[PDB]
């Protein structure tokens, strides 16, 4: 029978990652640019906890150095665990998507596109069993646990775009390496 | 022997297959145990229909025909294999200009992507293909693929009429769907 | 009194705050430990990002933290600011701007050209780090408005139906996909029909 080559295995999974991340950029800034001023944004960063998201109980990198320096099983064992923490709290964004102007904002189809990207990585993992001894607390680990409305909403959502960023840019970095052509 | 028409993706979400002429169709998300037909009404008369529960782009299946309990049609292939994008719609036209001599013009040619596509956002890319030629002529001039939504035809003759159709196709993937109704240029004489 | 202007990463890897003139001190904390709100730092490089500014490498930038900045005259505190490091992305412009002629209609009056361009070389495309998007505009020389081009994901594109006769002027501009940016134009690009 026919293998998907792995080339169109990750266009799929980018385009999976960078819609995700898009929908989660505009129903952020939407929201924010109505109901959040500079003020209580800045409070919000510094507030004890507030600034902390669930998914932060996983270890990700946070520049280009220690980024570049994970292998490829980790960067998409990384992005497994991102998207899975996700299919459970994204319910709670039920009333921002359903009074927001975007299209395809949805707790239903987020949660779809959602599954149809776990499932991505996961046959992804399959075919780039590279070297990474499958060894560490990235693989002995599982997804986030998630626990005023505005501000609980407004947690969740600048959560949601940062997670789906560190996604799409760790799937980039993956097939840069693996997919040799599709970026320079 | 009742065979296999094609299977095709229209927005690469779902898909479909099609056979001529008791025949049955069994498939496997061969990553035996087949599993038949989840729908073979929804799509009409020999098809059976795979919605978006039932299609993945990650995996390869294998479908089988099966007349009377015997196969008498087998093929693999994963949907990326049978996407084949609806032709575009509402094609139009805009004058340019007329050369000073009167022989020529420059028009431009205009569509919109199929509504399968608007909804697909972001899932479906696609990159069309125009071509036209002299009402009374055997071959078509063709223009290269383009991902946009207009281009221009130039050196067109005022002293003819034209017929301009297009087709779409998936960014490197699957096949030219099927070409647009005709828009029929005619360019009027000017003073 | 001295205020921020703005900050900016021009590549995801260092960033930098200026503000207006009108001692003073930059202090900041990043959220690499929950005891930041009060473990002030001051400003690692006052000159390298120029005049009235303050200049992070790489070892002082990380992504997807909060960073909180404050501006002091006289050691009394007249402006504060908070953001991520991905949040202020806004690239350089693209370099090796050119054109090619692709069509000439037979009527003389119109022509396709092709314009291409290279991303702004400290943008790590390359590897992965940034993926940009670009937006072109052009218009002719005696044009008051510019007509610009959907993004493009790519660094060539063609403009159609360009006047023989006219000049032109085209300019264009980087993004990182999702992001606030938009920086600035290129150096305007002159085309003169063949």
């Amino acid at each position: 029978f026919p293998t998907i080559p792995l080339s169109r295995l990750f266009d799929n999974a980018m385009l999976r990652a960078h819609r995700l991340h898009q929908l989660a950029f505009d129903t952020y800034q939407e929201f924010e640019e109505a109901y959040i001023p500079k003020e209580q944004k800045y409070s919000f960063l510094q507030n004890p906890q507030t600034s902390l998201c669930f998914s932060e109980s996983i270890p990700t990198p946070s520049n280009r150095e220690e980024t570049q320096q994970k292998s490829n099983l980790e960067l998409l064992r990384i992005s497994l665990l991102l998207i899975q923490s996700w299919l459970e709290p994204v319910q709670f964004l039920r009333s921002v998507f359903a009074n927001s102007l975007v299209y395809g904002a949805s707790d239903s189809n987020v949660y779809d596109l959602l599954k149809d990207l776990e499932e991505g990585i996961q046959t992804l993992m399959g075919r780039l069993e590279d070297g990474s001894p499958r060894t560490g607390q990235i693989f002995k680990q599982t997804y986030s646990k998630f626990d005023d409305a505005l501000l609980k909403n407004y947690g969740l959502l600048y959560c949601f775009r940062k997670d789906m960023d560190k996604v799409e840019t760790f799937l980039r970095i993956v097939q840069c390496r693996s997919v040799e052509g599709s970026c320079g | 022997e009742p065979k296999f028409t094609k299977c095709r993706s229209p927005e690469r979400e779902t898909f479909s297959c099609h056979w001529t002429d008791p025949i049955q169709l069994f498939y496997t998300r061969r990553n035996q145990e087949w599993k038949e037909c989840p729908d073979y009404v929804s799509a009409g008369e020999n098809s059976c229909y795979f919605n978006s529960s039932f299609t993945s782009i990650w995996i390869p299946y294998c479908i089988k025909l099966t007349s009377n309990g015997g196969t008498v049609d087998e093929k693999c292939f994963s949907v990326d294999e049978i996407v084949q994008p609806d032709p575009p719609i509402a094609l139009n036209w805009t004058l340019l200009n007329v050369s000073l001599t009167g022989i020529h013009a420059d028009i431009q040619v205009r569509w919109e992507a199929p509504r399968n596509a608007d909804i697909q956002k972001g899932w479906m890319v696609l990159e069309y293909e125009l071509q036209y030629k002299e009402v009374n002529e055997t071959k078509w001039k063709m223009m290269d693929p383009i991902l946009t939504t207009s281009v221009p035809v130039y050196s067109l003759k005022v002293d003819k009429e034209y017929e301009v159709r297009v087709r779409s196709k998936q960014r490197n993937s699957g096949n030219y769907g099927e070409f647009s109704e005709v828009l029929y240029v005619t360019l009027p004489q000017m003073s």
